[PDB]
C-alpha cells in the first residue's frame, strides 16, 4: 500500500 | 482525496481475468477471424480496443454474441493481441510483427500499433 | 518467454472497466445491501473478492442479476470496496474502518483485512 | 514497454  | 492504493491491484485483477478467460468463465462472446474462434469478454476486449468499445456500445451490436473480423486479419496475430489485451504481455517476433501491427491497428490499440512501427524503424 | 511487456496496460483496463461502471456500461448484476443497489460488473467482482468469486462460479447464482447481502452489510463500507475494486484507492478513514473491515472480511479481500488491521494496530 |  502507497500514498498515491 | 486521502486514499491509500494497492500498487499491485490492477495486476492482480488483469491476472484474475485471464484465469477466468482460460477456464472459459463468463465469457459472453466469440471472436470469429476466418477458420478460428475465440471466446472472450466484452468488457476486457473494450477496455483494450478502440474497435471492441465501438462495436460494444452500439445499440444493436451490444447484443451479439458472435462478432466476424474483416477477412484479411490473421488468426495468429489476432490470437497474440488478445493474449496480449489479457496479460500486459505481447509476444513481438520478427516473423509476426506486420500480421501484428496490422491486426493492433484494425483494432485501434494505439499502445502497440507504436511499439511494433518503432521494432520496425529499427531493423531497417 | 521473450515478450514484452506494457507497465502501463492493467492500469489502463482496470481505468477503462471503471469508465463502463460509471456510465452503466455492460453492467450485468445488482448488489443489493439493504435499502442501497450497486451495479456492477460480475467478472471485475469475481477478480477482486474471494466471496463473487464463489457465488458466480455458483452453477445457479452465475444466472441471477440480482444479488443480496447479509443485512449486517454496511451499505458505506461496500460503496468504498467496490470504489478500491475499481480504482486500486482505498477511501480508509477512522470513522469507517470498522466497517471497511468487516465488509473486506466478508467480501473475502484478503489484502484489504491485511491493511485494515494494520491501522487499527497502530492507533490502539 | 520493458523486458519482464
Ligand atoms: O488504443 C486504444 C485502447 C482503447 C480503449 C478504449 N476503451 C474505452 N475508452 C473509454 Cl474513453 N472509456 C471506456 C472504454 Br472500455 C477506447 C479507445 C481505445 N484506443
Ligand atoms: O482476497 C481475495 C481476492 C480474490 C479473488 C478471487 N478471484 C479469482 N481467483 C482465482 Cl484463483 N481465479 C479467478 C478469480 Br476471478 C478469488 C479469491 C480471492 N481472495
Ligand atoms: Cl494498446
Ligand atoms: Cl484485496
Amino acid at each position: 500500500w502507497v500514498i498515491p | 482525496d486521502s486514499c491509500i492504493q494497492f500498487t499491485r491491484h490492477a495486476s492482480d485483477v488483469l491476472l484474475n481475468l485471464n484465469r477466468l478467460r482460460s477456464r472459459d468463465i463468463l465469457t459472453d462472446v466469440v471472436i470469429v477471424v476466418s477458420r478460428e474462434q475465440f471466446r472472450a469478454h466484452k468488457t476486457v476486449l473494450m477496455a483494450c480496443s478502440g474497435l471492441f468499445y465501438s462495436i460494444f456500445t452500439d445499440q444493436l451490436k451490444c447484443n451479439l454474441s458472435v462478432i466476424n473480423l474483416d477477412p484479411e486479419i490473421n488468426p495468429e496475430g489476432f490470437c497474440i493481441l488478445l493474449d496480449f489485451m489479457y496479460t500486459s504481455r505481447l509476444n513481438l517476433r520478427e516473423g509476426n510483427i506486420m500480421a501484428v501491427m496490422a491486426t493492433a491497428m484494425y483494432l485501434q490499440m494505439e499502445h502497440v500499433v507504436d511499439t511494433c512501427r518503432k521494432f520496425i524503424k529499427a531493423s531497417e
